[PDB]
RNA sequence: GCGGCCCCCUGGACGAAGACUGACGCUCAGGUGCGAAAGCGUGGGGAGCAAACAGGAUUAGAUACCCUGGUAGUCCACGCCGUAAACGAUGUCGACUUGGAGGUUGUGCCCUUGAGGCGUGGCUUCCGGAGCUAACGCGUUAAGUCGACCGCCUGGGGAGUACGGCCGCAAGGUUAAAACUCAAAUGAAUUGACGGGGGCCCGCACAAGCGGUGGAGCAUGUGGUUUAAUUCGAUGCAACGCG
């Protein structure tokens, strides 16, 4: 907005696992307003990732999200002239949501078998740092530190 | 113009240059073409400075 | 090679570019660098960051240089005239005196006309 | 119009009292002199800047604004030119008319203790009373109340132009019409609107996101075209699944 402060309530924690981040991930991954399909797909991918990596269930995806989160983002700014890519500081929640969106879109663009396996593959290659989410992730880091004096 | 700071200068913080005019004279002089301008740049704000 | 053990860095900082050259007290240049040559061709070369990049790039490689204490002297209106020093001092040479030249003409040499844009 | 410092020559202004002349004054057509910048003639000088000119950009075009160079000129001496928004858009001289706050430069009395008190002149800035003014505003430095003389004005354009005279090397300067054409031109101020003026504020306005349209097939309306007729309306937002 422009005058009134806003803030959204907190979605319910993810069923059984109780992961608020996982509940937010199903929100982002949701399509056409169908939580059942999103929940089934996320659980299938989560168990596949856990059994493939030999890691636990809760933090197996936490590692990938930690390793695919950025630090600064370029904001199109033009005070006197044309557009300047001015990098800025990323808020905590904004960083988390941006990494989550990156993972979801990276899984979207794949074609391996189906969402259940594509999400697991994205998580694995994000843990390893050889995926496409990470490939897009390093771009902001390389484009940072361009124009500081401007604001 | 010159800095003579005491032995403890931390990371070489410029405290006396900052207090000095710094770019007082520099900014005063970096302008050009002082012929037809000054006749009209004259006070009249001093006049507006009043209760 | 020469092992001067002391020197002075002349910075020529303007609204268009910044130049930094290390020299001896007897006016003998050893190395130089410019923001334009530091991969900032365009509008960024006039920014303070490109000035410090050139400063550190010229200050690096102190092995063959041998200058331990490196005075500083700046000239012209720079991009703050302080970022280059902030990088150069941390480069390894301690700073004890900075002089500023900024030649101020005591009249004469009618400056160029104004730009009507 | 006049700004580094020093020397020589030289003009004017203001203050202290004292002495002297005794209306010797004010204004001024014609006349004479001075008169920014640009410009002209002769001879020097020429670092920077910069008409003209050349090139590179921008643009639909750009012989312009911008960038890179650059000649005359800008500087000096001696002559000429005599024009500026040469403006305070306010002729000179004299007298009278409530105040307040400053600057600059003299001078008198005093508990003089002080970067202090009390007075008296010259010049100068701002605000304001009566008055004046169409209004804006001026207001003891009047655009207030008066006196002396001079210069100038008589609708807008044509036109400060043509012819003639005078001046100038030239560029041009000065004096200065008529025919013709229009019913207006113009000054101050009020309300609104607008501004590639300023400030503050709001809206899914932007930004941050989701999903779309514009691509394909089909439904429907409209424009256009054709037809015997393709009935009549509706047309930027605010007509086009509208009557
Ligand atoms: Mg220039
Ligand atoms: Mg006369
Ligand atoms: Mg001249
Ligand atoms: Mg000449
Ligand atoms: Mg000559
Ligand atoms: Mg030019
Ligand atoms: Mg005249
Ligand atoms: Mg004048
Ligand atoms: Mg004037
Ligand atoms: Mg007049
Ligand atoms: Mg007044
Ligand atoms: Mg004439
Ligand atoms: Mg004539
Ligand atoms: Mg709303
Ligand atoms: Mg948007
Ligand atoms: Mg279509
Ligand atoms: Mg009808
Ligand atoms: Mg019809
Ligand atoms: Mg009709």
């Amino acid at each position: 907005p422009r005058r009134r402060v806003i803030g959204q309530r907190k979605i319910l924690p993810d069923p059984k696992f109780g992961s608020e981040l996982l509940a937010k991930f199903v929100n982002i991954l949701m399509v056409d307003g169908k939580k059942s399909t999103a929940e089934s797909i996320v659980y299938s991918a989560l168990e596949t990732l856990a059994q493939r990596s030999g890691k636990s269930e809760l933090e197996a995806f936490e590692v990938a999200l930690e390793n695919v989160r950025p630090t600064v983002e370029v904001k199109s700014r033009r005070v006197g002239g044309s557009t300047y890519q001015v990098p800025v500081e990323v808020r905590p929640v904004r960083r988390n949501a941006l990494a989550m969106r990156w993972i979801v879109e990276a899984a979207r663009k794949r074609g391996d078998k189906s969402m259940a396996l594509r999400l697991a593959n994205e998580l694995s290659d994000a843990a390893e740092n050889k995926g496409t989410a990470v490939k897009k992730r390093e771009d902001v880091h390389r484009m940072a530190e361009a124009n500081k004096a401007f604001a | 113009i010159k800095v003579r700071e005491n032995e403890p200068f931390d990371v070489a913080l410029r405290r006396f240059k900052r207090s000095c005019e710094k770019a007082g004279v520099l900014a005063e002089v970096r302008r050009r073409e002082f012929y037809e301008k000054p006749t009209t740049e004259r006070k009249r704000a001093k006049a507006s400075a009043v209760k | 090679r020469k092992q001067v053990s002391d020197g002075v860095a002349h910075i020529h900082a303007s609204f268009n570019n910044t130049i930094v050259t290390i020299t001896d007290r007897q006016g003998n240049a050893l190395g130089w660098a410019t923001a334009g040559g530091s991969g900032f061709r365009g509008s960024r070369k006039s920014t303070p960051f490109a000035a410090q990049v050139a400063a550190e790039r010229c200050a690096d490689a102190v092995k063959e240089y041998g200058i331990k204490n490196l005075e500083v002297m700046v000239k012209g209106p720079g991009p703050g005239r302080e970022s280059t020093i902030r990088a150069l001092n941390a480069a390894g040479f301690r700073i004890t005196n900075i002089t500023d030249v900024t030649p101020i003409p005591h009249n004469g040499c009618r400056p160029p006309k104004k730009r009507r844009v």
